[PDB]
């Protein structure tokens, strides 16, 4: 009667070869050839943003693109004043490396690189500007840029940074102000001390303010560097320094 | 002080956020402010090891 | 010695039949009325 | 999290995994909601989108 | 020691089997009703 | 001496396979609508 | 001296190859939009 | 003086901005007001140097 | 003290709901209140050993 035990261990080894952790194994290993096939060599570039000028001067150098193969960078076109402006036309050379949707009401352009290192130049024309923009695209950068914003020297169809401020960004160009005693975020450029709070300045008088429909405030006031500030009934008094 | 977590990992890159909140990537190397720099950047383990002695690991609550 | 072989290779089918059985899973079926 | 437009800030970071639905609902700082005009996508192999 | 290589025959089928089974995984659907 | 040449023979098989795995680029899509 | 020339074909058919890379310069396209 | 930070590398060519944001564009053959000419240009890991000595880079933050 | 049992079990990574009712889902690494830290986790009948000596189970009521 053994002779059955034995037939029924061989079926069941010829059915089944494969141990399970054997299996969980052989999976953890498909996993590790996906993550050699996935990993990229060499060093992922940084993604950023930025903003530049472009100037209709003949000396003048033309613009230059960081870009990457398999990432969608947008083109956002501005005004001197920063209005947009409506593309009229565009020409792409060498339309293997790059392909482009661009919705034609639109001022946006989603430029995504195909080829690996190859670069080219970008043909613009605008709605009121004469002036073609020719823009230089080069791939495979360390930083890529997600999202590029460019000035021009024209003006479009259409025609600050307190409200920015009362967004939360910090200002262009000011210098970092640090404050003692309370919470306020301070800035200084142009020897003129811009505040953002949520509470409510006192002693110097605003020159000018402004708040949203939160209950957040800024102000723009001279330098002083020492502030009171009462709410809720009590007065408390705060320092900054320079 | 200001506390750093790890909101996002990859081979050469890496992704923190602050204790404020304040969101970055940083390099190899990359000389990070209250913590040196990176000495090396380990994709498994979720290791961030620092030149202050301090390794970056993740929120252990959003895990 | 040879008397396993055909004692094995016919629990070998009955198991090859027995799995897809297992394997497969009737889809239930929602009538609504009125 | 926070959308920044400030050039020098970073963009958001969003976790995935194979085999998952992830919502990605879409507001402002104010909790209106905001419809989306268009929508550009990158490996859409890769990638799968539905969108009303 | 012959006896090796017909166990890793039936085994790399098998292996094999699974690893396109666990490469493809079929998309969500998307469905409504108003 | 020949357990050389045919495992360099299934290692070209399989770069040709990596190559033609990363040769390809997939394209954007765009989708409006109101 | 007998192995120049297995390795002068694969060397002359890749570069072959390569050179014939170097040939096509694609025409733009002019688009309008409004 | 104005410090020169590299927009865009290339073999041959190469991309300067200015701490101010002076853009430029140089090659080996170039002229650098403040460090002189361009005695080579490695187009792998951005390794710019000047006639000078002074070394040409990216910035810290952009890495 | 808050009784914590098993709502979700896979291998992994597991799930504690307590007598408040706070569902949790439970590393290998990961502390726990009431218990400590979790030493090891069976998938297995639902058992979750912790460093206290204590193991959580699924109810008696609902097994």
């Amino acid at each position: 009667e053994v002779i059955d035990k034995k037939a029924f261990k061989d079926m069941t080894r010829n059915l089944y070869p494969l141990n399970p952790e054997q299996v969980v194994k052989l999976k953890q290993i498909y996993e590790t050839s996906e993550y050699a096939k996935a990993a990229t060599p060499g060093t992922p570039p940084k993604p950023t943003a930025t903003s530049q000028f472009v100037n209709l001067s003949p000396g003048s150098t033309p613009p230059v693109i960081r870009l990457s193969q398999g990432f969608v960078s947008s083109l956002v076109f501005l005004d001197s004043t920063g209005a947009p402006w409506p593309i009229a036309a565009y020409d792409l050379g060498d339309p293997s490396s790059f392909n482009i949707q661009w919705d034609k009401t639109s001022n946006t352009l989603m430029i995504q690189a195909t080829k690996l290192y190859n670069y080219g130049n970008l043909a613009v024309r605008l709605r009121g500007l004469n002036t073609p923009v020719m823009l230089t695209l080069i791939p495979g950068q360390k930083a890529v840029d997600y999202r590029v914003d460019l000035r021009v020297q024209g003006y479009g169809p259409n025609a600050d940074l307190l409200l920015h401020v009362l967004e939360g960004v910090p200002p262009p160009g000011s210098r970092r102000l640090v404050v003692s005693g309370g919470d306020a975020r301070a800035w200084l450029s142009n020897e003129k001390m811009y505040v953002r709070t949520n509470l409510t300045i006192l002693s110097p008088g605003w020159l000018a303010s402004m708040t949203s429909a939160d209950g957040t405030h800024a102000y723009e006031m001279q330098k002083s560097p020492v502030l009171l500030v009462s709410w809720h009934g009590k007065v408390m008094q705060l320092k900054v320094e320079g | 002080r200001i506390i750093y977590y790890i909101q996002a990992v990859i081979p050469g890159r890496a992704w923190l956020i602050g204790s404020n909140g304040s969101t970055l990537t940083v390099r190899e190397g990359s000389k990070i402010p209250g913590y040196g720099m990176v000495k090396l950047i380990d994709s498994l383990q979720g290791r961030i090891l620092t030149s202050s002695g301090q390794v970056i690991k993740f929120s252990q609550e959003d895990s | 010695q040879q008397e396993i072989q055909q004692r094995t290779s016919d629990m070998l089918t009955a198991a090859t039949q027995l799995v897809q059985d297992w394997k497969q899973v009737e889809t239930q079926v929602y009538t609504e009325g009125t």
